[PDB]
């Protein structure tokens, strides 16, 4: 899970989950 | 409401139909793989595959607050991406079906209403590949190149302009310098050069030249 | 002050400067005939003559409250226009000079501060000639075609869009169709095909490429 | 001039000098 696409998206979501 | 499910096996149709209603119950890993499988073979589907993938993540996060499906889809897709150079050699139609599917995912599948940054650079990698003199020979590839610049051109340029300028240089270079381009090849390229120049809109004069013009 | 006036004879330079303020005291039939003739020849003058021609008509409006100079200048020029296909055989230099000059005129010479309708179809006739399969070969003439569309395309489309549509339908054909098109002629076309498509502006990214 | 431009311009001018 280093350059993982799935990871990078999960992190985009959470970056937005914090308002 | 139209998903283009009809291409599938009858019992696989039920798998996808019940996945849109209850993703918790169904195996989401297999749902993802089956989707990727069919879209690599069927282009009419690879376009509408974006639609269905979205609605599932939409349903899954609203039902179990999870992204299990999305990750299964992306891992599978990235696996295909890494290998594209090989897939290109193997068969053209499978490779342009891949690009089509990558781009149609980037189009419809959104995170919290925004395009996934993770696929921005990948999508640009395919376009830059489709822009190479070996790939502008092949008229079936150019077909796939402009459809994407049509469908998501504006969106990408907004994510990254720099890469778009770069890419449109290669297109200019191919036109000015490259020797062997199919007759359409040449025609499909000018259109898109004008498309972007107008701001991802096709002027009326252009319309007619390309869409009403008759060639013996 | 400056009109790049030197190009002319030193005593002709005496006739013109005094014709700028005082058209009543000069033979305007000479002044017109003088201009047309060297401008065909001197290509630099094919771009600065407009400025001069206008300011003279402005003076004659003021001084004689009339245009007679404008009649002589237009008659003189319509002649040379009718006889253009002969001048295209005779020279390319002389042909490109004339087109350059007609456009330069249309641009500056105005009737109650509005473009002369009389010159629309003429100018378009020139630009259509330059867009022919024969003319697109010669990179003296493609130079000319795009130098005009850079500074008067804007108003020409506004005057008549259908003609402009046809002109750019030719250029598009001349790009897909032509077997032998000048290497850098191919460059200068694509540049305006974009220029116009972006509403007679050259985009920043395009400005880097071609320059 | 019968069809002269100089004639056609005069008429574009004279047109404009009529309200």
């Amino acid at each position: 899970a280093t350059d993982s696409w799935a990871q990078a998206v999960d992190e985009q979501e959470a970056a937005a989950e914090s308002i | 409401e139209d998903y283009k499910i009809q291409s599938f096996d009858l019992e696989t149709q039920k798998l996808l139909k019940t996945a849109l209603k209850d993703p918790g119950s169904v195996d989401l890993e297999k749902v993802s793989s089956v989707i990727v499988d069919q879209s690599l073979k069927d282009q009419v589907f690879s376009r509408e595959a974006g639609r269905i993938c979205y609605t599932i993540v939409q349903a899954e996060a609203k039902q179990t607050n999870g992204s299990v499906f999305r990750r299964n889809l992306l891992n599978r897709l990235q696996q295909e991406f890494k290998a594209r150079e090989e897939t290109r050699k193997r068969s053209t139609q499978e490779w342009v079906c891949l690009v089509s599917f990558i781009c149609n995912i980037f189009d419809y599948l959104k995170v919290n209403n925004m395009p996934m940054v993770a696929l921005v650079h990948p999508v640009y990698d395919c376009l830059f590949r489709l822009a190479q003199s070996d790939a502008l020979k092949n008229e079936e590839e150019v077909d796939c190149l402009v459809l994407q610049l049509h469908r998501i051109g504006d969106q990408l340029e907004k994510m990254n302009v720099q890469l778009m300028d770069e890419l449109f240089n290669l297109l200019r270079d191919g036109f000015l310098l490259q020797e062997d381009l199919s007759s359409m090849g040449r025609l499909l390229l000018l259109e898109i050069l004008e498309f972007r120049a107008g701001g991802w809109k096709l002027s009326d004069t252009a319309q007619k030249y390309y869409y009403s013009e008759v060639t013996d």
